[PDB]
């Protein structure tokens, strides 16, 4: 059981990018699996996967808006429901964490 | 075998601009502080001494401290976020001669009407009763706030935090103050009168002392003449009266008896 | 420690001598005394003033609220009836914003909260409710001649009060935050009542449709709290769409808002919120964990599975607090107790539970035989990675309460919990008996208002718009249909699981845009059967609308309506829609002889059968084109080879013979 | 518990601001400045949870001008 990096990238690129493009025709269940395969395979390679080689600049304040932004969140009401907020924490912690 | 870079530069440029887009509504304060609190502990508890891995800007404490200032209201649980979070950016950088980090968030205007704000007010008042207290929690996180500001401070110049002190002592004893009314959270005033009174006031100034003397000797005079003439106990309280001497052969009499204890160290 | 109230006797003297003042000047001015009325009620509501910290008696401010209730202002000056609404409206804005998010009350206790409407389909709120009664009866004020004093064309201090754009700014915000539960199944109780008659007042005494819908206007047209900006949308709610819907109720205001441009306004809105917002059904994903039979009021309790422990080196074992069943309520001896020492304030107990789990509720039950060891205030504090405990809110006063019940606003994923507990304040041990936690989970057999969370009450608007008044309809077609991306959008919407409107309504409002022109026509068409994704839409943009996540040519009866109705109407422009459905057909014919684009490699059998129905049901009748010069022999040819290449004793082979 | 004390016996006039008994044993409200009194008034207000009042003995204290009873 070995992964090697070069294949892994676009893999996870293609992933994360279609995170940012759901929309009312997406259902939350579904992103709840892709948050946990993402980070799971960004973690399983020898030379983990960094943050920065995974999104862009414009890309990556998309996603922090997402969790923090108040034009998806209103007030009680979240992005994707508690479960997809904490699956976004868990997921940017866990890449975070296994590059540092 | 290839090179790769760091995460964490690009990280700095979104979090400066998250924090830069605060003033004008964009962005939740509560979720932005959590997510901030949890990323940059990620070097697994909110220990007072540890370096954020993420570092901030002086333009975005400025701008947190104007959003504070006005904030209209704040839950519980938004002011533990805010306190973990100033302890936390006491610990930071602004290299990357520039003064410290706690040297610029004495010096600023508006951490005395923050601090106020959350000593003086409560949670919002709805129709459901709570205690006019506030917990273990948020009160240790007070004092460990207060802690790291002083420690910080001692070795360069520690005027700046007794005179810091002094001041929001008097505002918060003045007239229509929290003292004079009895407003906020006793447990949290507490725990900083008796922080208070082990700190050393060398350098301080002349007019800050006396304007402390002074609205201190008026509410505690105030405070003696006008008492209720009803008093009434559980079986369990011993404690002597306000107005009762020689005793020796939480309350608020307790807190008056500190800022005497303060009067009298002056 | 003394309540914050003042007595039966001294309210009751208050009452009398504000009578006897009343009563004195009665005869001689009552303006005065109705202006020092208004002034000291605008001085106790203004900003640090005693309503918005909530410092007095309670019960004397209600009484004064009372006895203001029934007086008389028709000779008061102007300025301080606007200031007096100004103070009012934000203080009432301010504490619909800010509330709790910890809900407790005792079993006794029945009121509804402050954002719940339509109910009938002291307390502070109370308060609140009366100061938004004498708004209601200000606003209904009218003027004098010179507009500087109420009076004893006839103007109204409505239309002073239209014109103030913050005041109207606030009570719209406000009311978009309330919430109902008997609409949703399709007088006044509470606060959100209180603003919803005050604004239908205000729409009752506008004495011209622009200005009520001017306000209305505005505030659709930005985000939160005013932002700019894309993909920034303006809070709905059902009672804000209730009283949108009672505005646009006649001929005059609806052609008024369509000269406005705010038909143009709701379709942009309808479209960019579509892209800002994940649909949070349940999917296949769903369906087929439940089929691997587990994974990782209709709640349920999780305290028998997790474990319980303190911080007191010396205190006894409490894993009974977490048994199901409860003790007997006559047992004379507490399932826990604890023992304070003499410079102890607090307590805690920390709950482990194996997994994270949406909590909604905490239940604490104290040792009923005696209640003089029930703990004086309770703290709670929930952590979701199971390390860091963070507080929920100020502690709950318990004193003389024989049962403890906290609801969470909004549920919480959590995963440990702390409960710490105040000394009592006669005895020195507490005593309790069980301890229960309630939420919910992701899945398995324990995972058991709609326009704020979606983006359907702009179909709500448009509907109604369009169908409302037969005779505008066509005017309002004209204003829609250029718009980009409606379609999609609309067609998005109709395939997915009820979401608060009924699929008929969507159907009327797709054949109503789908027939005021040719082009459209086709357009629908081509949605329905062979593409149905936004149109220049690149995923680089991070902005435009995506409407990926559905298959193309899916079949339903909703869709087999919409065909059928646009196959089978007369009018100019048919002949086109009986082309393309013919060009469908037989470029769904022609890509089977394979031996690229979905829907044309599956043409649903429903759709085929539709279309022979539509053939025939129109040769049946008359058309004013030649329908048999449209059927080729070539047509002919490919569905009979079609038919010879399909296997036998299937629906696509029965769908082809019907056509044929 | 609130508290009122009449000195003639027809006009009463409260003492103070309410007194919270929630939770309490025994109840013992003290004057600072002893009174003189003929007609005591107590109103006593709904329980949080219950419905119903239940007491068992009142007492008052105090002093004459003459007699054994100082």
């Amino acid at each position: 059981f070995t992964l090697a990096h070069e294949r892994c990238i676009s893999v996870v690129q293609k992933l994360v990018l279609f995170l940012l493009s759901m929309d009312f025709t997406c259902h939350a269940d579904l992103l709840l699996f892709v948050c946990k395969v993402l980070a799971r395979i960004a973690n399983a390679t020898r030379p983990t996967i960094h943050l920065c080689e995974i999104v862009n600049e414009p890309q990556l304040e998309r996603l922090l808006l997402l969790l923090v932004g108040t034009d998806f969140n209103r007030g009680d009401i979240s992005w994707g429901g508690a479960w997809a907020q904490y699956s976004l924490t868990c997921m940017l912690q866990d890449i975070l964490a296994g590059e540092l | 075998l290839i090179i790769q870079l760091s995460s964490v530069p690009m990280l700095n440029v979104c979090f400066n601009k998250l924090f830069s887009m605060l003033q004008v509504h964009h962005v939740q304060l509560e979720s932005l502080l959590q997510l901030w609190l949890t990323l940059s502990l990620n070097s697994f508890l909110y220990n007072a001494n540890r370096i954020p891995v993420i570092s901030l800007n002086q333009a975005s404490i400025t701008s947190f401290l104007t959003v504070l200032a006005w904030y209209p209201n704040t839950l519980l649980r938004t002011w533990c976020l805010v306190l973990h979070s100033l302890t936390l950016m006491t610990n930071m950088q602004l290299n990357s001669t520039q003064e410290s980090t706690a040297h610029l968030l004495v010096s600023d205007p508006n951490l005395i009407h923050v601090l106020v704000k959350f000593l003086s007010g409560t949670s919002p008042h709805g129709t459901n009763q709570h205690s006019p207290q506030v917990g273990p929690t948020a009160t240790q996180a007070m004092q460990e706030f207060l802690t790291r500001l002083q420690v910080h401070l001692s070795s360069t110049c520690p005027q700046i935090f007794s005179e810091f002190l002094l001041k929001l002592i008097h505002i918060l004893s003045t007239e229509r103050g929290a003292f004079q009314t009895g407003q906020g959270p006793l447990d949290a005033q507490v725990k900083l009168l008796e922080f208070t009174l082990e700190q050393n006031f060398e350098v301080v100034s002349v007019s800050t002392i006396s304007a402390v003397i002074e609205s201190v000797t008026f509410l505690v005079h105030h405070y003696i003449t006008c008492s209720d003439k009803v008093m009434s106990r559980s079986g369990s309280d011993s404690s002597v009266g306000a107005r009762a001497c020689f005793g020796g052969l939480m309350t608020r009499d307790q807190l008056m008896f500190d800022l005497l204890k303060l009067v009298n160290i002056l | 420690q003394h309540s914050p109230q003042v007595g039966p006797t001294a309210t009751q003297a208050m009452q009398e001598f504000l009578t006897r003042l009343q009563v004195h000047l009665s005869s001689t001015c009552p303006q005065i005394f109705s202006e020092f009325l208004l002034k000291l009620i605008h001085i106790l509501s203004t900003e640090r003033g005693a309503f918005q910290t909530g410092q007095g008696p309670l019960d004397a401010q209600v009484k004064l609220l009372e006895f203001t209730l029934e007086q008389n202002f028709e000779v008061v000056s102007v300025s301080t009836i606007s200031a007096v609404i100004e103070s009012v409206t934000f203080l009432v804005h301010h504490y619909i914003t800010c509330s709790d998010k910890v809900m407790s009350r005792s079993g006794s206790d029945s009121s509804v909260g402050a954002r719940a409407c339509f109910g009938g389909l002291m307390t502070r709120d109370q308060l609140m409710f009366d100061l938004l009664k004498l708004v209601n009866i200000l606003v209904q004020l009218p003027l004098s001649g010179n507009r500087e004093y109420s009076a004893r064309s006839p103007a109204y201090v409505a239309d002073l009060v239209l014109a103030n754009q913050q005041i109207m700014s606030q009570i719209l915000s406000a009311l978009g935050l309330c919430n109902s539960s008997a609409m949703a199944m399709i007088d006044a109780i509470s606060v959100g009542d209180g603003l919803f008659t005050i604004l239908t007042t205000l729409s009752k005494k506008a004495s011209t449709v622009h200005m009520m819908l001017q306000p209305i206007l505005t505030y659709m047209a930005c985000g939160y709290m005013g932002r700019q900006g894309s993909l920034a949308t303006c809070q709905l709610s059902e009672p804000l769409l209730w009283f949108i819907l009672r505005v646009l109720d006649t001929s005059d205001a609806l052609k008024a808002f369509h000269d406005m441009g705010g038909v143009q306004l709701i379709c942009n809105n309808m479209v960019t919120s579509t892209r800002a917002i994940v649909n949070t059904a349940r999917s296949m994903v769903s369906t087929i964990m439940k089929f691997l039979d587990s994974g990782p009021e209709g709640i349920h309790n999780f305290a028998p599975l997790g474990t319980i422990t303190s911080s007191s080196p010396t205190a006894q074992p409490a894993e009974v607090l977490l048994q199901a069943t409860p003790p007997h309520r006559r047992a004379r001896s507490a399932a826990w107790s604890y023992i304070f020492l003499p410079e102890e304030a607090w307590c805690d107990l920390t709950i482990h539970l194996p997994a994270a789990v949406l909590l909604k509720e905490i239940h604490i039950q104290p040792h009923l035989a005696s209640l003089a060891t029930c703990p004086s205030s309770v703290s709670v504090e929930v952590s979701a990675d199971g390390v860091n405990m963070l507080p929920l809110s100020t502690p709950v006063v318990t004193s003389g309460l024989t049962y403890i019940k906290i609801q969470l606003v909004k549920a919480e994923v959590a995963s440990a919990v702390c409960l710490r507990l105040h000394r009592p304040r006669d005895a020195s041990t507490l005593g309790l008996s069980q301890i229960k936690l309630l939420g919910l989970t992701a899945f398995g057999t324990t995972s058991s208002d709609q326009v704020s969370k979606t983006s359907i009450g702009w179909l709500r608007l448009l509907h109604h718009c369009l169908t409302h008044i037969s005779d505008l309809e066509g005017m309002m077609a004209s204003a829609a249909a250029p718009t980009a991306n409606l379609l999609q959008t609309c067609a998005a919407l109709l395939m997915s699981p009820y979401c608060g409107m009924h699929s008929p309504n969507i159907e009327v409002v797709l054949v109503k845009i789908g027939l005021q022109s040719t082009r459209i026509g086709l357009k629908l068409i081509d949605i329905l059967l062979r593409n149905c994704a936004a149109s220049g839409s690149d995923p680089t943009d991070l902005n435009s609308p995506l409407l990926f996540g559905r298959l193309n040519g899916l079949s339903s009866d909703s869709t087999i309506d919409i065909l059928y109705q646009l196959g089978t109407t007369q009018d100019p422009g048919t002949k086109d829609r009986i082309q393309a459905l013919l060009k469908w057909v037989s470029d769904s014919a022609r890509v089977a002889a394979m031996k690229v684009e979905y829907g044309l490699l599956m043409p649903s059998p429903s759709h085929l059968h539709c279309v022979a129905a539509i053939l025939w049901h129109s040769y049946e009748l008359l058309v004013e084109y030649d329908l048999p010069a449209l059927l080729d022999q070539e047509l002919f040819e490919l569905l009979f080879n079609w038919s010879m290449s399909l296997p036998c004793n299937m629906v696509l082979k029965k769908a082809v013979d019907s056509l044929l």
